[PDB]
């Protein structure tokens, strides 16, 4: 799965089969790193018109 | 593959199916590559 954004800590309570999480836009927001186990959140790098 | 969902329940009514809502997490998937068709109950016995 591959994508850009900020990876910061979150506060979202995954359900143990749970693994990633997706937006309305099917975008992932939320991603579970292998090998640890954590919950990333993954926030989209900031932006916007000049 | 095999997928079985699951949801335990602490209930207190007697006969039926209590009238709620519980959503089941999903319990373990199996790679069995089988065909099912039919299915079977398996109980205990009590003996004395
Ligand atoms: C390797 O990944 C598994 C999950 O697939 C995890 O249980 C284990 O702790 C990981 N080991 C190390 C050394 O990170």
């Amino acid at each position: 799965l591959t994508g850009t954004g900020v990876l910061t800590e979150s506060n979202k309570k995954f359900l143990p089969f749970q693994q990633f999480g997706r937006d309305i836009a099917d975008t992932t927001d939320a991603v579970r790193d292998p090998q640890t186990l954590e919950i990333l959140d993954i926030t989209p790098c900031s932006f916007g018109g000049v | 593959y095999f997928k079985i969902y699951s949801k335990h329940t602490p209930i207190n009514l007697v006969r039926d199916l209590p009238q709620g809502f519980s959503a089941l997490e999903p319990l373990v998937d199996l790679p069995i590559g089988i065909n099912i068709t039919r299915f079977q109950t398996l109980l205990a016995l009590h003996r004395s």
